[PDB]
């Protein structure tokens, strides 16, 4: 099956910053991944689908772009809000597999 | 300065009819779309009426079109909002709204001081 | 509004049956793909089947880890789709949430369910 | 139809902090205004187009967004700014909601 | 003196799609833009690169109507130099223009009770518009490894999103019929002089 590898599963940035999450892939996913943000004791509301668009009611700063098999997720002007999880799956066959994480903390 | 004040308020039984008045003053009139606003009293605004600059297109919303009309004097420098058959949602307070340009998609710029309409009794 | 809400949540031996339901309403129910996908505190985020829209012949996709113990059916009449789970096992533990459609608009997601074994 | 959310209802920041509001659109406008109303006089406008400011407004304010969110930031937030304010725009028929903002 | 044909691209009974926009190739006329231009009925007329009170001073060989009906919130898209969901995938224009960009509310004419889901739009592209370029390609953009043979339920998404039009929308959400004159002089005899 297609595996995402998420590497960094902790990211200290402070307020105020830029911060890029990668998602790693092993075979060439063309533009099939979603980017989900969990808070803590909710459940994941979408942030991208299809690697680059931007979903209804989040903000400019939530940026996601790359094709390939490298993805990237930019947030910019890291608020207090964004203090949550970020997961990214692909959609290109039907094993689908979520990635491993990337929490962040503020400084 | 610009001064923008309203009149015509006062109370009415539901089925009357009523016409409020706003007289502008400080400014070249007829080159500035105006508008009413309306603010129900759990404070909330909305639009009831716009006319444009040439007294051309007005846009009324889905809820009070067929019964308010709105009017536009450039001789005696006014602005007109007559109302009628009013439900008992119509209570609010009218403001007169100036917009920034000779179309409705700009910006309020100076709003009046508006004067309530309460229909009840 | 949109919302989603599931039910099932308790403890079974390994061995017995549960079958979850998630009730949706406050949008059309015939053209929707719905999911049902899953978090456990040791794996991360798991995905375990999906059930399509009804010009699809509603079609069924699980992942090959849970092949003849899950079954997922839909009923747009009522609008809900069920879960269905039989001889299961120590790693089916975790939370199961039931979505909306996944990876494009209108993505909406459940509150889930907690499922354990002992 | 547009409907134009604010979120919460109520705010309240201390003396000095800043402070962001909040105004998610249902589908896609261009651009959002931003109206003060304080207790008892009518509203006033403060930012127009998203990043621009009225005359007369104290620089501490000012704007950002595009698409479906837009947010209203107060740098440091002192006595005076303890008003209403809501989020309008050209589409919509209705005002924002509102979100009031008192000193803590 | 036989005035040129302006009757049927302005006050015609039904426009075509943003998708599909009517191109009218307008010669061998005598035309009057200061008919146009004093109406006071269009709610946007920016000219870009021309001035709208010597428009009639000019001799020009071809003038091209674009024809389309787009959102009041959308009418800044048909701009030189700007983006967004229009300019990007429907209608470009290029930052070296010379035209006249004409727009006016159509809420009685373009809107039905029900809604009219006559106007359509495209959601999507792979890459942006070069300008003055039509796409009318009805492909469902294949995303996933299966070939899906033309449904519409996973990926495999429709690009074509229909406007939603109804009397009550709001003043930027009514339609507004937009038509776009572009100026356009070639090695030619001039003759659209007016
Ligand atoms: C499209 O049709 C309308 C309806 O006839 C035209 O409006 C007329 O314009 C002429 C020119 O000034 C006036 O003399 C008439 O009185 C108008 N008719 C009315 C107000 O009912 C409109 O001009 C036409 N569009 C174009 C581009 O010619």
């Amino acid at each position: 099956d297609i595996v995402m590898t998420q590497f960094q599963k902790f990211m200290s940035t402070s307020v105020g910053d830029r911060v890029s999450i990668t998602c790693k892939a092993s075979q060439n996913v063309r533009t099939a991944v979603a980017w989900y943000q969990q808070k803590p004791g909710q459940s994941p509301k979408a942030m991208i689908y299809l690697a680059s668009n931007r979903h209804r009611g989040v903000p400019d700063r939530f940026t996601g772009s790359g094709c390939g098999t490298d993805f990237t997720l930019t947030i910019s002007n890291v608020q207090c809000e964004d203090l949550a999880d970020y997961f990214c799956l692909q959609h290109r066959n039907y094993p689908l597999t979520f990635g491993g994480g990337t929490k962040l903390e503020i400084k | 300065e610009v001064m923008l004040v309203e009149s015509g308020g006062g109370v009415v039984k539901p089925g009357g009819s009523l016409k409020l008045s706003c007289a502008a003053s400080g400014f070249s009139f007829s080159t500035y779309a105006m508008s009413w606003i309306r603010q129900t009293p759990e404070k909330s605004l909305e639009w009831v009426a716009a006319i444009s600059s040439g007294g051309t297109n007005t846009y009324y919303p889905g809820s009070v079109k067929g019964r308010f009309t709105i009017s536009r004097d450039k001789a005696m420098n006014t602005l007109y909002l007559q109302l009628s058959s009013l439900r008992s949602e119509d209570t609010a307070m009218y403001y007169c709204v100036r917009h920034s340009g000779n179309y409705v998609d700009s910006v309020m710029d100076y709003w009046g001081q508006g004067t309530s309409v309460t229909v009840s009794s | 509004e949109v919302k989603l809400e599931e039910s099932g949540g308790g403890l079974v031996q390994p061995g017995g049956s549960m079958k979850l339901s998630c009730a949706a309403s406050g949008f059309t129910f015939s053209d929707a793909w719905m999911d049902w996908v899953r978090q456990s505190p040791e794996k991360g985020l798991e995905w375990v089947a999906q059930i399509r829209r009804k010009a699809n012949n509603h079609a069924t996709y699980y992942a090959e880890s849970v092949k003849g113990r899950f079954t997922i059916s839909r009923d747009d009449s009522k609008s809900s789709v069920y879960l269905q789970m039989n001889s299961l096992r120590a790693e089916d533990t975790g939370i199961y949430y039931c979505i909306r459609g996944m990876t494009y608009a209108m993505d909406f997601w459940g509150q889930g369910t907690s499922v354990t074994v002992s | 139809q547009i409907v134009l959310t604010q979120s919460p209802a109520i705010m309240s920041a201390s003396l000095g902090e800043e402070i962001t509001l909040t105004c998610s659109v249902s589908s896609s406008v261009s651009d959002m205004h931003w109206y003060q109303q304080k207790s008892g006089t009518s509203p006033k406008v403060f930012i127009y187009s998203t990043s621009n400011l009225a005359s007369g407004v104290p620089s501490r304010f000012s704007g950002s967004g595009s698409g479906t969110f837009y947010s209203l930031t107060i740098s440091s937030v002192e006595a005076e700014d303890a008003a209403y304010y809501y989020c309008h725009q050209w589409s919509s028929w209705t005002f924002g909601g509102g979100t009031k903002l008192e000193i803590k | 003196t036989n005035l040129c044909p302006f009757g049927e691209v302005f006050n015609a009974t039904r426009f075509a799609s943003v998708y599909a926009w009517n191109r009218k190739r307008i010669s061998n006329c005598v035309a009057d833009y200061s008919v146009l231009y004093n109406s006071a009925s269009f709610s946007t007329f920016k000219c870009y690169g021309v001035s709208p009170t010597k428009l009639n001073d000019l001799c020009f060989t071809n003038v091209y109507a674009d024809s389309f009906v787009i959102r009041g919130d959308e009418v800044r898209q048909i701009a030189p130099g700007q983006t967004g969901k229009i300019a990007d995938y429907n209608y470009k224009l290029p930052d070296d223009f010379t035209g006249c960009v004409i727009a006016w509310n159509s809420n009685n004419l373009d809107s039905k009770v029900g809604g009219n889901y006559n106007y359509l739009y495209r959601l999507f592209r792979k890459s942006n518009l070069k300008p003055f370029e039509r796409d009318i390609s009805t492909e469902i953009y294949q995303a996933g490894s299966t070939p899906c043979n033309g449904v519409e339920g996973f990926n495999c998404y429709f690009p074509l999103q229909s406007y939603g039009f109804q009397p009550t929308n709001g003043v930027g959400y009514q339609p507004y019929r937009v038509v776009v004159l572009s100026f356009e002089l070639l090695h030619a005899p001039a003759t659209v002089c007016g």
